[PDB]
């Protein structure tokens, strides 16, 4: 999901946002 | 903003930035 996708690709700050409460 | 690449507590100071007051849910795959 994010976690692995920010990690082992790229992740930008708009689908972060997406975890936020 | 640009794309990061973001590992471990990395991507928390992240989320942290991002939710500020707003709190979030940090859930990685298991
Ligand atoms: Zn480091």
């Amino acid at each position: 999901g994010i976690v692995e996708q920010c990690c082992t690709s790229i992740c930008s700050l708009y689908q972060l946002e997406n975890y936020c409460n | 903003f640009v794309n990061q690449h973001l590992c471990g507590s990395h991507l928390v100071e992240a989320l942290y930035l991002v939710c500020g007051e707003r709190g979030f849910f940090y859930t990685p795959k298991a």
